[PDB]
RNA sequence: UAUGUUAAGUGGAAAAGGAUGUGGGGUUGCUUAGACAACCAGGAUGUUGGCUUAGAAGCAGCCACCAUUGAAAGAGUGCGU
């Protein structure tokens, strides 16, 4: 009950930021140290390089914090079998990259315990639709 | 005036009326123009003079050129170009001392240099200035040397903003000039071009 | 608007008495303003509500204006006693008779075209009506 | 407040209410506040 | 006398225009397999959609505006940061 029960959820990539961007008025108003999960967190950047990882920030009844890891964005990982970096500006009217559904296959099964629908078709479609948004061609 | 708006005006839908017509404008309009730093100023446009301007007629000018009268900077255009321009820009001063215009920083733009082929586009010499205000180069140019006239006050100063207080990095993202963004573990760090006036309310940073 | 040219310099102001003989089906457009009541239309207020339409529709769409200012009409100066002969012509008008429609537009959806015409009748001295074909 | 002939909503927040048997628009925004 | 209307002393000066006044008609959508008003949950998930930007995480701005669990929830209606 002391200090703050809340959680803070936001997303990081794989090399340490002590910045603002993501974390820094995300963690300071919480009260941590940062370095500390600086300390912590490589941890899942040895295993995940490059991409980003949402983390789920957890302050308990005591002070102190506990990280819990989740499965990587569905557009950063719809941009390692597009060979790009950077997302369209206008989707549909102009796609840039094209993908395959083959690699379509590994993330609808790679996000399969995070998204509700407990098929393993269903969680191909939803991912044809961030490629929709995103700004990419699909071929099966 | 136009130019500058489509450069470096928020709202950049709105531009003045432009005509190859005497007295195309009769009316001041005034623009807020914000430079890619942040620094803020108002560009105004006013009527036109012209030769032998009666002397009822200058009576009524008096109340439109109030905002020139009280301007921090006087942008003087002149058309190089015409042969009377010398002819031109004496019969001008001569009718801004009447309109009550004085002792007010002054800056002489030589203007529609394109329709020359000798003269070079953007030259500065003093308070001359050869430019073409079709040109994008040219306002780049004329944007330099307003925040040379303007905002000289203006030093480099560091900040040292906790994470508590972002509010304060939005203010010095959007009212100074950023050179460098460093990031501790105990706050945010930012060093910046600002002004007296800040360097008052950031003072405790 | 102006008459190129006149027969006769200076006219009777004439009556508007019964519903305008022609015009009082739009004929051009899907949408036009009809006159409810008589008035005296001047050249001044056919281009002030003319503008006004066109400006709101953006040149789309068309605008016809189906009252023309026929007749002049004349004055006398301040300070001059009557008599000494007809004054001299002032302006343009068209007596729009009651059920006349005045304008009509075509080429831009109802809500438009009915923004457009609220607009018109503003600048028009007359009781108006916006009906469609 | 504005007191007009014609008091007409200006935004959509604007409400046309009568009191006293004069007719009013009330808003959120008080620029917008009529009374006719 | 009979049946209606008006609340303004309108009647017993005055227009453009403005309007949740009040009476009458006439079309028409939803509705006891439950409407409309309120009150009780829910209002999720991909996901901070992408670009843009110091930051833009439904909600500065631009471009899209798909699917998903089913009772259904906009790639978000307003505030807010
Ligand atoms: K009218
Ligand atoms: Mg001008
Ligand atoms: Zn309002």
């Amino acid at each position: 009950a002391k200090k703050v029960i809340k959680e803070v959820k936001l997303q990081i990539p794989a090399g340490k930021a002590n910045p603002a961007p993501p974390v820094g008025p995300a963690l300071g108003q919480a009260g941590v140290n940062i370095m500390g999960f600086c300390k912590e967190f490589n941890a899942r950047t040895a295993d995940q390089a490059g991409l980003i990882i949402p983390v789920v920030i957890t302050v308990f009844e005591d002070r102190s914090f506990t990280f819990i890891t989740k499965t990587p964005p569905a557009a950063v990982l719809l941009k390692k079998a597009a060979k790009v970096e950077k997302g369209s500006g206008e989707p549909n009217k102009t796609k840039v990259a094209s993908v395959t559904r083959a690699q379509v296959q590994e993330i609808a099964e790679t996000k399969m315990p995070d998204l509700n629908a407990a098929n393993v078709e269903s969680a191909m479609l939803m991912v044809e639709g961030t490629a929709r948004s995103m700004g990419i061609i699909i071929q099966d | 005036m136009n130019g500058l708006v489509r450069a470096y005006s928020e709202t950049a839908d709105k531009q003045v009326f432009e005509k190859d017509m005497l007295f195309a404008t009769l009316e001041t309009s005034v623009r807020e123009i914000v430079l890619p730093d942040n620094k803020q100023f108002l560009l105004t446009d006013t009527v036109g003079f012209v030769s032998k301007l009666p002397h009822q007629l200058v009576k009524a000018f008096r109340s439109t050129l109030e905002e020139a009268r009280d301007a921090d900077l006087l942008i003087h255009v002149v058309d190089y170009s015409d042969p009377h321009y010398k002819t031109m820009m004496k019969t001008t001063e001569e009718t801004l001392k009447v309109v009550g215009v004085e002792d007010v920083p002054v800056i002489y733009a030589y203007n529609k240099a394109d329709l020359l082929e000798d003269e070079m586009y953007p030259k500065q010499t003093g308070n001359t200035i050869i430019f073409s205000a079709r040109e994008e180069e040219s306002l780049e140019f004329l944007t330099e040397v307003i925040r040379k006239e303007l905002f000289a006050s203006y030093e480099k100063a560091t900040f040292l903003i906790p994470f508590e207080a972002g509010q304060v990095v939005a203010y010095l993202n959007e009212h100074a000039d950023i050179l460098e963004t460093e990031y501790l573990e105990n706050g945010t760090q930012i060093v910046a071009e600002v002004s007296p006036a800040d360097l008052q309310k950031l003072a405790e940073y | 608007l102006v008459p190129k040219r006149v027969k006769y310099r200076r006219e009777f102001r004439g009556n508007m008495r019964g519903r305008a003989k022609g015009g009082t089906e739009v004929a051009f457009g899907e949408y036009g303003l009809q006159a409810v009541e008589a008035s005296w239309i001047t050249n001044r207020q056919i281009e002030a509500a003319r503008i006004a339409m066109t400006r709101y529709m953006k040149r789309g769409g068309k605008v016809w204006i189906k009252i023309f200012p026929h007749k002049s009409y004349t004055s006398k100066p301040i300070g001059v006693r009557m008599g000494k002969g007809k004054g001299a012509p002032e302006g343009w008008v068209s007596p729009v008779k009651r059920g006349k429609i005045m304008f009509e537009i075509a080429g831009v959806p109802e809500d438009v075209a009915r923004e457009a015409l609220r607009l018109a009748a503003h600048k028009l001295p007359v009781k108006t009506k916006i009906v469609k074909r | 407040m504005k007191v007009r002939p014609s008091v007409k909503p200006m935004c959509e927040k604007c409400k046309v209410i009568r009191r006293k048997g004069k007719v009013m628009v009330i808003c959120e925004n008080p620029k917008h506040k009529q009374k006719q």
